[PDB]
């Protein structure tokens, strides 16, 4: 069960797969980096971050 | 909101403030364009269910600098389980009549999945409650929207370090300091209660109950979000229903 320790790695969403597998996620308006535990945005105003601090 | 400081305009960029016949009401947190989660005893005393309006993007009472975006509410959802004039289920979620336009003044907290908050952010031990509140117990509420850093407690630790006070139960939460320096306030009711995790914020409370503000030995009571994720999503899902109040059934 990877995703209690430490949110399996995870930046956001973390699932349980049969066995050693496990699956990060994240919520919409963002996609999962190939490093398979990354958030990028893919949307001008995502959720949960303040554009006057990212612009800075 | 007692002992925090201005939260600098564009910096609580979900904050919603609720007015009814255009007087202050409660606080609200903007979850996407078109939602907004609240406290259910923010709607206890109302009548007039077709003068509730939604601010976002607001931040000084005293001027309009065009960023603010005003909409009506158009359903007002409140779990079952929820009993008026009391603590327990102290939430309500909001559907605006008109999504709100997302800009730098304008944006939606994140929603977590339940799992994701109960595992990881619930250990988060300081999180953000905001709101437009009062800065002293029995004083005057703020003209600008302030913010507070507050300490998340384990429920036992809160019961302990506590001095006819109804229950602290699983669908709540108690954060804030016992020594009478720093609280949200009834002003701040319904407000959020904001968690950083790995560069990103989440709703995992909402500005409920307590007594007085900043009263020693007393901490802040937050509505526990994480117990009502599928309750929410089940809800946003839902096509809208005539009238404004909706009971819910709650699981
Ligand atoms: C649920 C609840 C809320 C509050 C006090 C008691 C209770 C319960 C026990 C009884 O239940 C109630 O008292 N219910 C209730 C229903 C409607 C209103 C509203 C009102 N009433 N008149 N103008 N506005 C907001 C609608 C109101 C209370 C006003 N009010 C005292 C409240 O909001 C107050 N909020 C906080 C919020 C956060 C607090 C914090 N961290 N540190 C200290 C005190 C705090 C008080
Ligand atoms: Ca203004």
């Amino acid at each position: 069960l990877i995703c209690v320790n430490e949110n399996g790695g995870c930046e956001q969403y973390c699932s349980d797969h049969t066995g050693t597998k496990r699956s990060c996620r994240c919520h919409e308006g963002y996609s999962l980096l190939a490093d398979g535990v990354s958030c990028t945005p893919t949307v001008e105003y995502p959720c949960g971050k303040i554009p006057i601090l990212e612009k800075r | 909101i007692v002992g925090g400081k201005v939260c600098p305009k564009g910096e609580c960029p979900w904050q919603v403030l609720l007015l009814v016949n255009g007087a202050q009401l409660c606080g609200g947190t903007l979850i996407n364009t078109i939602w907004v989660v609240s406290a259910a005893h923010c709607f206890d005393k109302i009548k007039n269910w077709r003068n509730l309006i939604a601010v976002l993007g607001e931040h000084d009472l005293s001027e309009h600098d065009g960023d603010e975006q005003s909409r009506r509410v158009a359903q007002v959802i409140i779990p079952s389980t929820y009993v008026p004039g009391t603590t327990n289920h102290d939430i309500a979620l909001l559907r605006l009549h008109q999504p709100v336009v997302l800009t730098d003044h304008v944006v939606p907290l994140c929603l977590p999945e339940r799992t994701f908050s109960e595992r990881t952010l619930a250990f988060v031990r300081f999180s953000l409650v905001s709101g437009w509140g009062q800065l002293l117990d029995r004083g005057a509420t703020a003209l600008e929207l302030m913010v507070l850093n507050v300490p998340r407690l384990m429920t036992q630790d809160c019961l302990q370090q506590s001095r006819d006070s109804p229950n602290i139960t699983e669908y709540m939460f108690c954060a804030g300091y016992s020594d009478g320096s720093k609280d949200s306030c009834k002003g701040d009711s319904g407000g959020p209660h904001a968690t950083h995790y790995r560069g990103t914020w989440y709703l995992t409370g909402i500005v409920s109950w307590g007594q007085g503000c900043a009263t020693v030995g007393h901490f802040g009571v937050y509505t526990r979000v994480s117990q009502y994720i599928e309750w929410l999503q089940k809800l946003m899902r839902s096509e809208p229903r005539p009238g404004v109040l909706l009971r819910a059934p709650f699981p």
